[PDB]
């Protein structure tokens, strides 16, 4: 658990690699040291993955279609390219929404151009135009269209921008071309950036000359919340009870109309800094809308964030925030009193994507658990700077960890619980360690606010204290 | 608010009054949603014949397809070999998606690697990526064989798998003797089953083509079994059990049964039992080769007939009664082993179950979809059972397969109301089940949404889904079921009859309204 | 100001050398001209930089990791007469994808300013074999507005010009790009002037200039520099200055009208013999 | 026999016409030859077929859906001397991806026989800009075993030949394909023969022949026919006959030895002036 032991473990794990792979991978494993916020602490991120090492990262298409654009309900998102890309991405994420699917909401559906050989050889711009015409014919109540590119689209130089412009002018529809080819970037982060750029270029400035919207001194926009299991609703009920008027949600149970109405708000409450800081900064520079980060994981973080948000408004909002915190205090007090004795002192290792490896630490600490290791898939150095103040001393930090690295680290540290994605769940359940899916909340949730903290504590207790983990070893063996 | 004693997850938490009011206020204030009357009108329109004709006039847009890309099937084929690592040459997002798909279907670890080709590799080629990835994979995960597939990005730019692997071996990145079979699997050609075919042909050609001089047909007194793209472990299990019970020497090539059903005993085995390299090398010496799924094993059949000089029998998938009988009879003819009494008793028990459940099964109307061979066998079994497969859909089918299924349907009186669709997706099937309503629909988990749609038109228009096929995501441990042989026929029969009985029990549960038919004995 | 031209034509017809000599003449006229090579062969800016510049966009993006870590000053250089030269990188023949490299280079140049300057002219020297949409990138909406085709009396050259006009048709209908004219670099064909004039009339465009085949151009290219720098008093230098003046004063921008195969066969059966 | 050769070179250097005339010379010699045009423009088999071949593999596959539904007869045509001619399809310039089309066409030819016949020579005429692996497809394992590069005295042709050798190296290392020799097409440069022979020596290869630049080829091509067919008594017909004889009798097949930019520059400075 000491620094020297963790460093020796790092070297032992890296020993198996070839020289080039070892030299690269040494820079992505580190031992946490607070009061040190930079990339000097032998941790670098946002780099190319080493080939043939079973990485967990996705593509820019996943970061654009699957993350930023897909949860938008009244919009048809077309996976332009071969089949498969959109089939694996179909309904795999739990961005919850309200609507009549197939007539006015299209989050679950899968629209694609289904490229063949002739589409590759002769191009697919005419096919894209015909596809847009058919989409308009068969789904009248769609409020917009987005065209998410895949790898061959970017290779063969298809002009989706011209088609989008012409068809939008012809049908008076908003068509957003996203050049989220999978080979672009090194992970989903470039997909986040490209999606934010497309939002800025094609959707954000639509209502610039419109002043019919009624502004209020209490206008806020929720940024970077994708409503995984209902998280955005759980946050929104708190924010609306404490006095604000949440105009927009970016981009979970969210519509194109509230995306266009975001430039009218007074404050931008950013949850996922990694995926949406670009559009937050753009709105700050253009419309002069301040943006502040907030955390709604666990009672401590949500109380602190609520007070910080209320500090930005008049004293009435702060008074209402005090009332809402007082009202919700006994519920989470009961939850901690029920579940903390069962989970006190348990050690957790996490490996999630760009924001959650550091945001969920407060909720785990509120339950008496210690996070003895964390890592990111696609986070940049600002994410690690934020993380280093939240994570314990002499604790493992990993960037774009490999399957072998994660397996060896878990074998040596021997945690009580691991929070990662679907591609490691059964690996670590085989080894006998309780596993919690921290992407989709293991098909449960929400985990935001106090209403989400109750479910979070219940799920952690359910998985950690299940009797199945006591039966891994057959009685006739030792 | 949450009661500590009774904690509510998203359902039914978001049915609370405060959440309902907040959601209504948000929708009314900032969503600019169409009025509910307009939405209802549009939905009712979508469930009509005019909408069906507009939907079937589609030529460029695909909505809710039922198929995947070739590298998924290539990975599944590569997983069936002993200590073999699937290696997709291309971009990493593809491999992440493949692993997530197979993890969600099998609830098992799925090992596959990528060389993580990027913009730089897209422009300059991925030969350096190939060398580095092969060396890293062999050093780290220590496989006995690396099977290389391709991503659409590498297929577009024309990356030469053979040249890249040869340069990797000649520059010392991997041993010259290490087996690295490869296959070109373009995602814009065919589907996942085509990728399985391509990968198996590549492995067979890697291990057999050069060493054809010393091979004699029938030397090892075995029958090669090529199972194709299979996602039911019970299918491999039943094929092996039937062949072993019959006393037949067999060589099941690309067996992934062990690696997809690893025991949980506190130890993680990345590799489990599969087809050995010795089996693959000795395969030409077998008496013959039987293809379990002949409608997506065309390239493999061509290679086996042209190189190994095996006369591959013209057998259908051993699904149902008649086709299992033909499969067993052909195996007996090829190997000379008589069919044992155990298989005769199993066939008799299947016939007995058919006889017992015929009254409930007869006349039922089914929509269904899946892969070509699976769909063909399911239609054959349904015709044997006396059911009516009204809507037969196969996205990855062709004209020859459609002709074969049409000939099968025309041979039975129960195929009069059946139409076969190729190149149609699940939006087409949603229109069909709205217009020509069947009793049930048999398919993967993606049909659940279709069922939901029907329930929105009314409880009397709902078409229940029976989950048989791939992928099955919303149910647990259904991949252990059997589909092939008499055992699979019994399992499918039980599932169908009990689904019918469950629906009938649900429809007659209303006391004083319809409970006069809530019969204890059925 | 801020004119934008692309140079297309049959492979090996002399697009690169003619473009470089035109650019040198324009710079001699005191104009500020930029040149972008859209060829995987990084040979479009040699005669201005007096060297095969190794600072191509794609290989330096490789050295810097991603394209997002690339800076304009790193790959942009100045040459003879203050001409700015940028080269799009490319793979070795028979590997990779050059169209993607051209797409990436053009997108990088657009994102990081580059053309957001006071430059009068921006030239896009494109390769002979336009085989994908990547090599038509200079012909997109906010890119080169006028296209010049370099051709010669050979019928494969005119078939290439016809095919390139067929390609230009789609990007002209969807944009504001137009065919300025046809440049003729003579290959000592028998009836070259009449043949190229007839082809231009059939396509609806005009003969902008005629460039005689002079070995002074090859001699200059051996010395890594243009005819203007090699021999300011040569007749070929005068012809290049006349061509530069013509393109400066050109005003006929017409959507191409491609002809069929049989029409071309008749064109050179009547205008190519005797 | 069944010798498979691939014709590469700089764009517009004359690979297509030289290949067609060579194939016709072989046809007069009693050899069974088949040409395959790996170019988006179907201009590589016009001379043998006396017309543009409209039955290209990729276009007919697009018309009939998938290339699997195609058949060899619908695309394989015979011409002068019984020379079978096959052409790969391709999109109009500036759209699609021609390399993928070439890959698909070659795979279709390989599956449906074509090569497996009594042909003595199988030629693959490739375009001048090999921008991707699709146009290196004829250089794969069981494809063209000899590569002939068409060069000229102009420096750009020399640099293109060096670049093409650089690209060839990665396929020659991993396979049995070898650079048979350089073919020189005259373009009236000063020291043509000296430059070509020096570049061949530096590359480690040989000059197969020196084809003179004569106007008869323009007249023969205008008539949509080969020079040997147009004027068997002409001097250029004798030169093409000698080129055919030397190609048939070539036994030198080596892995190319590419030279860097500085070596080519110094070679050209020494051998290209005066
Ligand atoms: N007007 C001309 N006079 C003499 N030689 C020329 C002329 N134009 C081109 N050339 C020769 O032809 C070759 C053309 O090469 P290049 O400009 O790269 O062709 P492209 O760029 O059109 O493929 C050059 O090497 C040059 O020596
Ligand atoms: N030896 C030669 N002498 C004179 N002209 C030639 C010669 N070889 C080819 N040509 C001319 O080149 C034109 C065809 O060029 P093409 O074959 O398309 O070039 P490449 O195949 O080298 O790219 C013909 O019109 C012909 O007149
Ligand atoms: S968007 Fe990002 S990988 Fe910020 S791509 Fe990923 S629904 Fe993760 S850690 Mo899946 S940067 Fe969201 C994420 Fe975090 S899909 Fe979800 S859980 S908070
Ligand atoms: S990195 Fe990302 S998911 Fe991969 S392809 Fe590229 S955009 Fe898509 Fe697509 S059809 Fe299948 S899954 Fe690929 S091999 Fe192509
Ligand atoms: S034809 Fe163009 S888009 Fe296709 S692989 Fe070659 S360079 Fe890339
Ligand atoms: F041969 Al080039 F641009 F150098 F067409
Ligand atoms: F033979 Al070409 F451009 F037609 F080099
Ligand atoms: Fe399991
Ligand atoms: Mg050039
Ligand atoms: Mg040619």
């Amino acid at each position: 658990m000491s620094r020297e032991e963790v460093e020796s473990l790092i070297q032992e794990v890296l020993e198996v690699y070839p020289e080039k792979a070892r030299k690269d991978r040494n820079k992505h494993l580190a031992v946490n040291d607070p009061a040190v916020t930079q990339s000097k602490k032998c941790i670098i991120s946002n780099k190319k993955s080493q080939p043939g090492l079973m990485t967990i990262r996705g593509c820019a298409y996943a970061g654009s279609k699957g993350v930023v654009w897909g949860p938008i309900k009244d919009m048809i998102h077309i996976s332009h390219g071969p089949v498969g890309c959109g089939q694996y991405s179909r309904a795999g994420r739990r961005n919850y929404y309200i609507g009549t699917t197939g007539v006015n909401a299209f989050v679950t559906m899968n629209f694609t151009s289904d490229f063949q050989e002739k589409d590759i050889v002769f191009g697919g711009d005419k096919k894209l135009a015909k596809l847009i015409d058919e989409v308009e014919t068969l789904f009248p109540l769609n409020k917009g269209i987005s065209v998410q590119s895949e790898c061959p689209i970017g290779l063969i130089g298809d002009d989706i921008e011209s088609v989008s412009k012409v068809k939008g002018a012809e049908l008076s529809k908003t068509i957003v071309p996203v050049r989220c080819e999978g080979f672009r970037g090194v992970s989903q982060s470039l997909g986040h950036h490209i999606a934010n750029d497309a939002v800025r270029d094609w959707v954000l400035g639509k209502r610039d000359e419109d002043t019919t919207f009624a502004s209020t001194p209490y206008d806020v926009a929720i940024i970077g919340d994708y409503n995984i299991g209902g998280d955005a609703w759980s946050s929104r009920i708190l924010l609306e009870e404490m006095g604000l008027r949440c105009v927009a949600q970016w981009s979970g149970d969210g519509s194109i109309s509230e995306i266009e109405l975001t430039p009218k708000v007074k404050l931008n409450l950013v949850h996922c800094y990694r995926s949406m800081n670009y559009i937050s900064r753009h709105m700050e520079e253009k419309y002069g809308i301040p943006w502040m980060e907030y955390n709604f994981f666990g009672p401590t973080k949500t109380i602190e964030s609520l007070r910080a948000i209320a500090a930005k408004f008049d004293e009435s909002i702060q008074k209402k925030c005090e009332e809402v915190i007082a009202k919700y205090k006994p519920e989470w007090e009961a939850v901690v009193a029920k579940y903390r004795p069962r989970l006190e002192g348990k050690r957790v290792m996490l490996y999630i994507g760009g924001l959650r490896p550091r945001h969920v630490i407060g909720a785990y600490e509120d339950l008496g658990m210690e996070v003895v290791g964390t890592g990111y898939e696609f986070a940049h150095n600002d994410d690690y700077d934020r993380t280093m103040k939240e994570m314990g001393d002499s604790t493992l930090l990993y960037d774009d960890v490999t399957g072998y690295e994660f397996e060896e680290f878990v074998k040596r540290i021997k945690p009580d619980l691991i929070g990662s994605g679907i591609k490691e769940k059964f690996i670590f359940q085989k080894m006998g360690i309780p596993f919690r899916e921290m992407h989709s909340w293991d098909y449960s949730g929400p985990y935001h606010g106090f209403d989400g903290f109750a479910i979070f504590a219940r799920d952690m207790d359910m998985t950690l204290n299940n009797p199945c983990w006591k039966k891994l070893q057959a009685p006739w063996e030792a | 608010s949450q009661q500590v004693d009774k904690i509510k997850a998203s359902y039914p938490l978001f049915l609370d009054q405060d959440y309902k009011d907040m959601l209504a206020k948000k929708r009314d204030g900032f969503e600019e949603k169409y009025p509910q009357d307009k939405i209802d009108e549009v939905f009712q329109w979508t469930t009509t014949k005019e909408y069906q004709e507009l939907n079937f006039q589609r030529e460029a847009l695909t909505v809710n397809p039922a198929k995947a890309c070739q590298p998924l099937g290539a990975v599944l084929c590569a997983l069936g070999f002993e200590k073999t690592m699937p290696y997709v040459h291309g971009s990493q997002g593809c491999v992440a998606y493949f692993r997530s798909y197979f993890n969600r279907h099998f609830r098992e670890p799925v090992s596959c690697v990528s060389d993580s080709m990027t913009e730089d590799a897209a422009v300059f080629g991925g030969q350096q990526n190939m060398k580095d990835g092969l060396q890293n994979c062999k050093a780290t995960y220590k496989p006995d064989m690396i099977a290389v597939s391709t991503t659409c990005m590498a297929e577009v730019i024309g990356d030469d798998l053979n040249a890249f692997i040869n340069n990797s071996k000649k520059e010392g990145f991997i041993p010259d003797e290490f087996p690295v079979p490869f296959a070109h699997t373009p995602s814009f050609v065919g589907s996942h089953v085509t990728g399985w075919d391509n990968m198996f042909e590549g492995i067979a050609r890697y291990f057999t083509l050069k060493s054809m001089d010393d091979k004699v047909v029938g030397s090892n007194k075995k029958i090669n079994i090529v199972p194709g793209f299979e996602t039911y472990l019970g299918n491999f299990r039943v094929i092996k059990r039937m062949l072993s019970e019959m006393g037949v020497g067999y060589s099941l090539l690309s067996d992934p049964e062990e690696v997809l059903d690893t025991p949980a005993d506190g130890q993680f085995r990345m590799y489990a039992g599969g087809t050995t390299q010795e089996e693959m090398k000795d395969a030409p010496n077998a008496l013959n080769t039987v293809l379990l799924q002949p409608w997506h094993l065309e390239k493999t059949k061509k290679f086996v007939e042209g190189t190994w000089k095996h006369e591959v029998p013209k057998l259908n998938i051993p699904m149902g009664l008649d086709w299992t009988d033909e499969f067993l009879m052909k195996v007996s003819e090829i190997s000379g082993q008589p069919i044992p009494a155990s298989l005769t008793k199993e066939r008799g028990r299947l016939v007995d179950m058919m006889t017992d459940s015929h009254t409930w099964l007869h006349g039922k109307r089914f929509a269904l979809w899946g892969d070509p061979d699976f769909v063909m066998g399911l239609v054959k079994f349904l015709l044997e059972l006396g059911c009516e497969p009204v809507h037969i859909l196969c996205h990855n089918g062709n004209k020859r397969w459609k002709k074969a299924v049409d000939a099968i349907l025309a041979a039975s009186p129960y195929g009069k109301n059946a139409t076969v669709y190729i190149g149609k997706d699940l939006w087409h099937l949603r229109s069909l089940v709205f217009t020509d309503k069947p009793d049930f629909m048999i398919g993967n988990s993606y049909g659940k949404f279709i069922q939901r749609d029907t329930l929105h038109k009314g409880k009397e228009f709902e078409v229940p889904l029976i989950r048989i096929g791939f992928p099955i995501f919303d149910r647990h441990h259904l991949h252990r079921s059997t589909t092939l042989g008499y055992e699979g026929a019994m399992q499918i029969l039980t599932t169908l009859v009990n689904s019918i009985l469950e629906r009938l029990d649900e429809e007659t549960r209303g006391m004083q309204a319809t409970d006069y038919n809530h019969d204890l004995v059925r | 100001a801020m004119r934008q031209c692309a140079i297309y034509g049959k492979g090996g017809i002399g697009k690169s050398t003619t473009t470089q000599n035109l650019v040198a003449a324009l710079a001699e006229m005191g104009k500020k001209v930029m040149i972008v090579g859209c060829d995987p062969k990084a040979d479009s800016t040699r005669l201005i930089l007096h060297s095969k510049a190794q600072n191509t966009i794609m290989e330096m993006a490789a050295e810097a990791g991603t394209v997002e870590d690339l800076e304009l000053e790193d790959v942009l250089k100045a040459g003879y007469g203050g001409v700015k030269c940028v080269e799009s990188g490319g793979p070795e023949p028979g590997v990779g994808c050059a169209g993607r490299g051209v797409i990436t280079a053009i997108n990088f140049l657009e994102e990081e300013g580059a053309y957001e300057d006071d430059l009068d002219f921006v030239f896009y020297d494109v390769l002979g074999d336009v085989v994908c949409g990547g090599f038509a990138m200079p012909i997109r909406e906010n890119k080169a507005q006028e296209i010049y085709i370099v051709c010669s009396g050979e019928m494969m050259a005119m078939y290439a010009a016809n095919n390139i006009s067929k390609g230009i048709v789609k990007y002209a209908n969807s944009g504001s790009v137009r065919l300025g004219g046809l440049i003729c670099n003579s290959r000592n064909t028998d009836r070259e002037d009449e043949l190229i004039i007839a082809l231009a009339n059939k396509l609806g465009t005009q003969m902008i200039h005629f460039v005689p085949r002079d070995n002074v151009v090859q001699r200059a290219e051996i010395r890594r520099m243009t005819v203007i720098e090699y021999d300011p008093k040569a007749k070929q230098a005068d012809e290049y200055r006349a061509l530069a003046r013509k393109v400066v004063d050109n005003k006929l921008l017409v959507i191409p009208n491609p002809i069929t195969m049989d029409e071309l066969e008749e064109l050179l059966m009547e205008f190519g013999i005797m």
